């Protein structure tokens, strides 16, 4: 199984800060990592695919990269609307798995 | 475009239950579909999936208890679960598999472009 | 192109038949084809043998009159002694691995009867002009 | 309402690096003779292309590296299975040759004796040979004895400069640039496609390029960078100039048994008077070619700029002299008498132990050659460097540039016959 | 057979398309195919690689259902995002070299859509019997 | 200065070695470990 972890458990940030969180895998997953976000009471949304690909409907301020066992998500300038728990998922090895998520709180 | 879902439910341990989703403004016949569940305090556990040719995939955590099916005539998806446990309490979701980078045949990409609203099931005495 | 490949084997022959190009596209290039004669000579030998295997199957299809396409109707009737199952039984409940084992005994017989395409070609010339 | 249509046999290509194969001249142990490429001849396979202007760059041509790579490999393969002169790496007792030697030869010839092995591993023999001072060190000893293994070139193997032709492998084609006065880079408006190149002789020399092709109209001067004084400048003459080199001193050789199936060739006494090797250049044509070169150099350096030619200053024979190989003997000739002018007898020395490409030694030991040597070559080109009025001197460089100077007209590309375009046709 | 070859490239795609066999006939034999393992081994390696290149293109045409003939209609529509020229504009004013550069960006996309021949073969079996 | 656990482990040996010039020999020595050396 691929065990995924995330760090920090949560991040305390303020508006217009450039921010980032990371994901790690217990084993290499190549570049098969995807980033998702979820707000309380909402369904999940996919923001970044295959480590660094953009998705229509996702603001240009969101970006990221990574490979092997180490991946990063970043926001160029944090908006109030970006508060969410962010998650990583891997599709490299079946069963597909996911990490615990990092909560981003904005002040 | 959305996945239209049924309402939630309360059942006793050992009970069976059928969940369903429908395709609003698209055909299910053109996509690989999956179910995931979100237990309180957890992320999204993949539960099941069906490909465009009717082939299926299951986790060992539900295999033998859960069955996935599709009826493209009505654009509907089903998840049939038997012998439910309190530990299976979760919000269940349908999701449309994301488009793959290159053709695979009936082999899923394992990530999602479209998510439904969520259907909670509580299992308790 | 391991986007999909032998995973087709997990299902029935019917279902698997819809993705035959998935495997065909992965038969001509090993890692050494994507890329001191000691040791290195083995890579040369392997590439040659892979080519030979490919061509032998293509030659057989050529001889049978089945060169081109994934599925070829032969105009040779199926023998009742080869299996005793409903047509739908094998296509919906059996996998290709199971099927290959079940009729392994008749491989040469079936292929020998595909020589009939030669008689068909003679008949076609005579009535074609 | 357009549809995809697949087309096969489409005449397109992309630059590629592949291996080219040689071709032979038919018409017999002359190196290339063993590693035969199989004869070709009726192969004037040349097609003119209209339009399709394409670019060339002779300093980025990978064919040069192949010529270098295979000729050096073949050199070793031809000379590997020979004698291995382990027994000659011994102490030498030397004296001076006291025969009728001219002033220019004083100190050049040594008469040395030593204890040599025999075929019978019980006994030694007293053997002597003449030696040239450039291969001998006073402690005497052979000069390369303390560095690396020495061999003896096989006496029946002759590295004759036989022209070799190159052809594309299937899937590839060679584009030939016919642009007049092409300077080696950029667009070439007139290109033809060929199966094979013309033949090129594997001539290895320094300073002056011998027996190559001639320029069609004007003397051409080109370099990777005209204004970079760290680069070598290639000059191609439109007029050949003959150079006559000789090796006097009629002599013989002695076949000495050194082991059970192993023989060494010793240098015998000289018949007649002793003189130095030398080369003759016609002063009239030397003056003309330098003037022509200057007229062309002025195009980039100023026609109000005085241009001077000067000596090949440097630290060694392989740097400062003009290297030739005639009759199997290796010559190191003095060209200071040529590059002496502001806008002909050349003395010459010889050696038997040749490193060729540095590396570790190799030391083929050119065997002594009997009789005398007469060799006349065609000067077809020149390599210069500038020091920056400006001054030019004979340049340096590897054997790579003795290929590049001929290879510059050809480039190889990969054919890609399959592609698509829209049509009105649906299946 | 350098009686004619890449000289077709000097003209338009339309004109060039009338001489496609001119190049095809020159793709299988290099000088080494017309004719101490040291050095000579390179000729063996080259011949093998030439074969592999040939077969890979033939396999691709086989998969697409375009094996045989020089020109194959696919029944896959051309996307408006791939180019914006009149059909006659490309066939009469462009060369194949120019065209290949112009649509290089869509090579994989177009090829991926040629997998549709597999769906066509399944449909054909069902209605053929 | 050798500890107890190393007694007998190191030998200092000399021998007549060849040279590049095939007329002469040289006196050369090296330390050796006992596991690679045999007493005759
Ligand atoms: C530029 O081009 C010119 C023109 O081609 C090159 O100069 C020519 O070089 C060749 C070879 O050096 C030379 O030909 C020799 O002429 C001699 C005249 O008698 C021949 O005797 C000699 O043949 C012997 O040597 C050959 C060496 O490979 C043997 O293969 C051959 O069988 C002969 O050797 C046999 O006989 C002798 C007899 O004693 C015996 O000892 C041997 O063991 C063996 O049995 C060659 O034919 C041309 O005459 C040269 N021409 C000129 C004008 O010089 C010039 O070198 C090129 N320059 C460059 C830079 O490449
Ligand atoms: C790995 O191993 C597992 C375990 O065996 C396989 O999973 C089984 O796969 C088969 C084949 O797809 C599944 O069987 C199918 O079940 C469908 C469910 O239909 C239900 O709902 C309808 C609604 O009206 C009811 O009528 C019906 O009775 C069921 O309640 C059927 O619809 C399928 O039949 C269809 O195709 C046949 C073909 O001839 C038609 O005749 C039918 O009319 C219909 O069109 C079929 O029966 C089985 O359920 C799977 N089990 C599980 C737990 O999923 C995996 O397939 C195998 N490998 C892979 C890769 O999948
Ligand atoms: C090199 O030295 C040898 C050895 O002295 C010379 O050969 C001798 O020449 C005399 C001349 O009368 C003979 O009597 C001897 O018998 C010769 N000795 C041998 C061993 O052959 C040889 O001539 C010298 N060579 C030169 C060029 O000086
Ligand atoms: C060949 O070897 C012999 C033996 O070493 C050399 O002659 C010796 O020279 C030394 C010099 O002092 C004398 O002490 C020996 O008595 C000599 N021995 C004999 C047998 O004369 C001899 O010079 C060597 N020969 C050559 C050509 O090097
Ligand atoms: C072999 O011996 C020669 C002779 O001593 C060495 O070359 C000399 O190196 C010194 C170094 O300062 C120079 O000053 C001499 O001029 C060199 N001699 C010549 C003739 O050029 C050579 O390096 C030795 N080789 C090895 C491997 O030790
Ligand atoms: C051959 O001549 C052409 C024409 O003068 C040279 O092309 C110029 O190269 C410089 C190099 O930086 C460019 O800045 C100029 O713009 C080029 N000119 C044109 C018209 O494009 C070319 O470099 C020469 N090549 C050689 C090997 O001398
Ligand atoms: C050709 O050589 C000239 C001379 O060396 C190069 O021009 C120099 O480029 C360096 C790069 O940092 C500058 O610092 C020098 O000041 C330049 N010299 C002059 C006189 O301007 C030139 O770039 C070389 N050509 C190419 C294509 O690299
Ligand atoms: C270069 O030419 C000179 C002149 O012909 C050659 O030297 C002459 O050789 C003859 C031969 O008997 C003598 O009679 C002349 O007196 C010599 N003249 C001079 C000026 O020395 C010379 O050998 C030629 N060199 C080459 C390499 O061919
Ligand atoms: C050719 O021989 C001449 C003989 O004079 C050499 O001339 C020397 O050249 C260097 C170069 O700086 C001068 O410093 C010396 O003073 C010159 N010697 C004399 C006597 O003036 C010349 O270098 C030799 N060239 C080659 C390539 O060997
Ligand atoms: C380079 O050219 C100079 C100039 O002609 C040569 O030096 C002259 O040599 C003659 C010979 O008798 C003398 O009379 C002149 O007086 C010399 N001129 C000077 C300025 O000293 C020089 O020898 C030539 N160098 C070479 C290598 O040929
Ligand atoms: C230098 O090149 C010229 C030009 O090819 C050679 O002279 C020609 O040789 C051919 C050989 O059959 C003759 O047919 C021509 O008539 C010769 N031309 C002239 C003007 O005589 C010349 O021999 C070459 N010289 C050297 C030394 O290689
Ligand atoms: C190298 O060889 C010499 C020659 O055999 C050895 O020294 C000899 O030892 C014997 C022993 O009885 C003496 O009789 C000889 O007189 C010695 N010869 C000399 C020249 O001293 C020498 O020990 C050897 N060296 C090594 C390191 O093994
Ligand atoms: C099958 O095999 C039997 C064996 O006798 C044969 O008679 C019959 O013609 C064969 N063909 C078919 C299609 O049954
Ligand atoms: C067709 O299926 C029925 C189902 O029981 C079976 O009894 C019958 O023998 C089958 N036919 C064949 C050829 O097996
Ligand atoms: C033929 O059938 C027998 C039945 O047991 C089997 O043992 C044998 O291996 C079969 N041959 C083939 C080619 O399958
Ligand atoms: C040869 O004569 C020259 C003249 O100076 C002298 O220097 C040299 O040492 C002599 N060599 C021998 C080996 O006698
Ligand atoms: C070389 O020798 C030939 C022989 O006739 C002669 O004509 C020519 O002038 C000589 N070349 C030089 C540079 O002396
Ligand atoms: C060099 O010659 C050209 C020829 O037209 C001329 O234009 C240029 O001005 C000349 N340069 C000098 C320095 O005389
Ligand atoms: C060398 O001298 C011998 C002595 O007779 C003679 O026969 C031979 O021809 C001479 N060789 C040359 C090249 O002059
Ligand atoms: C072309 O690409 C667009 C992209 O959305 C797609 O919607 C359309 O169906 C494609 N096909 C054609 C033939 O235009
Ligand atoms: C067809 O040609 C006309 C000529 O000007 C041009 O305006 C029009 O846009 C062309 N159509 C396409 C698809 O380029
Ligand atoms: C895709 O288009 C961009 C546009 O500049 C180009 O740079 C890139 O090389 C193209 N890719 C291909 C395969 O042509």
């Amino acid at each position: 199984d691929v065990v995924m972890t995330q760090s920090p458990g949560f991040r305390s940030v303020t508006l217009k800060e450039k921010v980032s969180i990371t994901c790690q895998a217990s084993q290499t997953i190549g570049t098969n990592l995807h980033w998702y976000q979820q707000k309380p009471g909402q369904s999940p949304k996919l923001l970044i695919k295959y480590s660094s690909q953009s998705i229509s409907g996702v603001p240009s301020r969101f970006s990221g990269s990574g490979s092997g066992t180490d991946f990063t998500l970043t926001i160029n300038s944090l908006e109030a609307d970006d508060a969410a728990t962010y998650y990583c998922q891997q599709t490299n090895s079946f069963p597909c798995t996911f990490g615990p998520g990092t909560k981003v709180e904005i002040k | 475009v959305q996945l239209v879902q049924s309402g939630g439910a309360l059942v006793q341990p050992g009970a069976s239950l059928r969940l369903s989703c429908a395709a609003s403004e698209f055909s299910f016949s053109t996509h690989d579909m999956h179910w995931v569940r979100q237990a309180p305090g957890k992320g999204l556990e993949w539960v099941s999936g069906i490909n465009i040719h009717g082939g299926t995939y299951y986790p060992d955590s539900v295999k033998g208890r859960f069955t996935i099916s599709r009826d493209s005539a009505k654009n509907s998806l089903y998840l049939q679960m038997s012998s439910l446990r309190d530990g299976d309490t979760a919000v269940y979701f349908c999701a449309r598999g994301g488009k793959p980078i290159y053709y695979s045949g009936g082999y899923p990409s394992w990530y999602f472009d479209l998510w439904g609203p969520g259907t909670p099931i509580t299992i308790s005495s | 192109v391991f986007l999909g490949f032998l995973g087709a084997a997990g299902s029935t022959m019917g279902a698997a038949s819809m993705t035959l190009t998935v495997q065909a596209r992965n038969l001509l290039s090993g890692i050494v084809q994507q890329q001191l004669t000691v040791w290195g000579i083995k890579q040369l030998q392997a590439r040659v043998l892979a080519v030979e295997r490919y061509l032998r199957d293509q030659q057989l299809l050529g001889i049978w009159g089945c060169s081109g396409k994934l599925i070829c109707c032969t105009n040779v009737p199926w023998n009742s002694s080869w299996s005793n199952r409903n047509l739908s039984e094998i296509w919906d409940n059996m996998t290709w691995l199971q099927w290959d084992k079940e009729i392994s005994n008749y491989t040469q017989i079936i292929y020998g009867l595909l020589e009939e395409s030669q008689n068909q070609q003679e008949k076609n010339e005579q009535d074609l002009l | 309402n357009l549809w995809v249509t697949v087309y096969y046999g489409v005449p397109v290509w992309k630059d590629a690096e592949t291996t080219l194969f040689c071709a032979s001249d038919a018409k017999k142990h002359n190196v290339w003779a063993t590693h035969a490429c199989v004869p070709t001849d009726p192969n004037p396979q040349e097609i003119h292309l209209e339009n399709v202007t394409e670019e060339f760059n002779m300093w980025k041509n990978n064919m040069v590296e192949q010529m270098h790579t295979d000729i050096i490999s073949l050199w070793d393969q031809s000379l590997k299975p020979c004698v291995k002169l382990t027994p000659l790496c011994v102490t030498l007792q030397c004296t001076n040759v006291t025969n009728n030697i001219t002033d220019d030869m004083r100190g050049e010839l040594k008469n040395c004796s030593f204890n040599m092995t025999t075929e019978l591993r019980d006994k030694k023999q007293k053997v002597y040979s003449l030696f040239y001072r450039l291969d001998v060190v006073q402690i005497y000893r052979l000069i390369n004895c303390n560095t690396s293994a020495i061999t003896q070139a096989c006496p029946k193997v002759s590295f004759e400069p036989i022209p070799i032709h190159y052809c594309a492998p299937a899937g590839f084609a060679i584009l030939k640039c016919k642009d007049k006065k092409f300077n080696g880079t950029g667009p070439c408006p007139s290109v033809s496609t060929v199966q094979c190149t013309h033949g090129i002789k594997p001539v290895v020399s320094t300073q002056l390029l011998l027996n190559g092709s001639l320029a069609e109209e004007e003397v051409m001067i080109r370099s990777e960078n005209i204004t970079n004084n760290a680069k070598n400048i290639l000059v191609q003459f439109n007029t050949p100039v003959q150079i006559n080199c000789t090796r006097p001193n009629n002599n013989t050789r002695k076949s000495i048994r050194i082991g059970p199936g192993q023989w060494f060739y010793a240098t015998g006494d000289i018949i007649g008077d002793i003189r130095q090797a030398h080369c003759n250049v016609s002063k009239a044509t030397w003056n003309e070619t330098l003037g022509k070169v200057v007229k062309q150099l002025r195009k980039h350096f100023g026609n109000n700029t005085i241009i001077r030619f000067a000596n090949s200053s440097g630290g060694d024979l392989e740097v400062t002299t003009h290297s030739f190989n005639c009759g199997g003997e290796f010559f190191y000739c003095n060209t200071s008498g040529l590059f002496n002018s502001t806008w002909i007898t050349l003395p010459c020395r010889i050696k038997q132990i040749i490193n060729m490409w540095q590396r570790i030694g190799q030391a083929m030991y050119a065997p002594p050659i009997q009789g005398v040597i007469r060799c006349v070559s065609n000067i077809t080109g020149l390599i210069l460097t500038r020091d920056g009025t400006e001054t030019f001197r004979p340049g340096g460089g590897d054997m790579r540039d003795n290929w590049r100077s001929e290879l510059y007209k050809y480039k190889v590309v990969k054919i890609e016959p399959l592609g698509v375009a829209p049509t009105r046709c649906k299946r």
